[PDB]
């Protein structure tokens, strides 16, 4: 975490 | 870096010459361009990178921005006599002249961006081994062991694969990071993703139950009974998994790989406006998956101090008494290293997503990718606090080695  | 920025803006003002009205437009765009322009040509490119500055290579880069400056002056002068439409012409030849002549020099990634991408794998790859190895076997002896079988046990079993899951990932986003690519299909995509979302959830979500379980323990003796069964924690794990699907499912849906730049990348395409939900996402993920569960746990240890502190005997025996004491102990050291492990990441990817702070600075980088990392390394950490803090889990641990 986090992603696009 | 500077370059890339640089070469941004270039492009965004070229965008800006193409749809204009008016000189002013152009002449304000060719301007900047010229500032990015001289500034980039300062810049030693990815590609060259520890060459000498009186290099061939380099003499030929910064040459090309010579030309580069030489047609912004043209189309300039143009523009400031009014000219628009032959500037914009200009400024249609100067795409040719940078994709002609600079073009190659810009592309690769620096070594520093590499450094990272093997620093990261370093640390996936022995997170990866430690947790998957040490998940497997708490639940391989959770369910090999009569003695094991505890409602304790059985939410641990739970931590134990949501870890498991995470970790199993860890491989596969290394490869991206290597490769700058996502090469393994869209299902593992959707996987993966919606697996990172799970491990969040799931985990808190059962720290929070293991809280609460110890509440009742410690403070309602007498109910205890009725509600601490193997069972009812088995019952009350896959409730745990069902609810957080209401995260998890979108996340498989809205899992896409798409080609991009020239390479796959493995990604999250919500709705339109994408910014907007992209961003409720993110502060619901914050409140439902850490503030809020944080304090129902706060809560239900700030009531057991009262209990715990203020009284010498809990149960009806010196064995049980201790080991009531040690469980307890276990859980807030458990909840206490995830909060530890997990919230500098969670804090920066509010501020990420909220405040202007530079993207693209090396340090806020390798910053955020280290607190990327340490949530992941929770996973690692687990399986040793359990051999580390309770009695049967270290007999468990040392009759393997
Ligand atoms: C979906 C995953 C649900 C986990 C169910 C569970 O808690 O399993 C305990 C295990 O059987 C220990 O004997
Ligand atoms: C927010 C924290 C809620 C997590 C606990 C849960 O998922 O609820 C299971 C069951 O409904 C409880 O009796
Ligand atoms: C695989 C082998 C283990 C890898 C672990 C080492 C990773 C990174 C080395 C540290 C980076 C030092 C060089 C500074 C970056 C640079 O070259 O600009
Ligand atoms: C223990 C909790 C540690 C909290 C410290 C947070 C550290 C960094 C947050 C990121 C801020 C953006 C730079
Ligand atoms: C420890 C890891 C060393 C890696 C070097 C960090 C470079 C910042 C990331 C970047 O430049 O994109
Ligand atoms: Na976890």
């Amino acid at each position: 975490y986090x992603f696009f | 870096a500077d370059l890339e920025d640089n070469w941004e803006t270039l492009n965004d003002n070229l965008k800006v010459i193409e749809k204009a009205d008016n000189a002013a437009q152009v002449k304000d765009a060719l301007t900047k361009m010229r500032a990015a322009a001289l500034d980039a040509q300062k810049a030693t490119p990815p590609k060259l990178e520890d060459k000498s500055p009186d290099s061939p290579e380099m003499k030929d880069f910064r040459h090309g921005f010579d030309i580069l400056v030489g047609q912004i002056d043209d189309a300039l002068k143009l523009a400031n006599e009014g000219k628009v439409k032959e500037a914009q012409a200009a400024a249609e030849q100067l795409k040719t002249t940078r994709n002609a002549y600079i073009q190659k020099y810009l592309g690769a990634r620096s070594a520093s961006s590499l450094a990272l991408a093997i620093a990261i794998t370093a640390l996936y790859s022995a997170v990866c081994a430690v947790g998957l190895l040490g998940n497997v076997l708490v639940m391989f002896g959770i369910v090999r062991y009569t003695k094991m079988k505890t409602a304790t046990n059985i939410y641990i079993f739970n931590l134990a694969l949501a870890d498991a899951l995470a970790t199993s990932t860890l491989p596969f986003q290394s490869a991206k990071y290597l490769m700058e690519t996502w090469p393994f299909g869209e299902l593992l995509c959707k996987a993966v993703l919606s697996i990172d979302y799970y491990n969040m959830f799931t985990s808190i979500f059962t720290l929070t139950m293991m809280s609460v379980d110890r509440y009742i323990a410690v403070c309602h003796p007498v109910k205890a009974l009725d509600f601490r069964t193997p069972a009812k924690a088995k019952l009350i794990n896959i409730c745990i998994w069902v609810l957080a699907s209401g995260v998890g499912v979108p996340i498989m849906v809205m899992a896409v790989t798409r080609p991009r730049d020239g390479a796959v990348v493995c990604m999250l395409q919500f709705p339109s406006p994408s910014w907007y939900w992209d961003t409720v996402t993110k502060i619901c993920v914050f409140l439902f998956a850490f503030v809020v569960p944080i304090l129902i746990i706060t809560v239900c240890y700030g009531l057991m101090l009262l209990r715990l502190r203020s009284v010498r005997l809990l149960s009806g025996s010196k064995e049980k008494d201790r080991s009531l004491r040690r469980i307890t102990r276990m859980v807030l050291v458990v909840v206490g290293a995830f909060v530890v492990c997990w919230a500098p990441i969670h804090i920066f990817v509010i501020v990420w997503t909220l405040v202007d702070i530079d993207r693209r600075d090396p340090l806020v980088v390798a910053a955020l990718h280290l607190c990327i990392a340490l949530g992941y390394a929770n996973s690692s950490l687990n399986p040793v606090l359990y051999a580390f803090l309770d009695e049967n889990f270290k007999r468990c641990f040392r009759q393997l080695c």
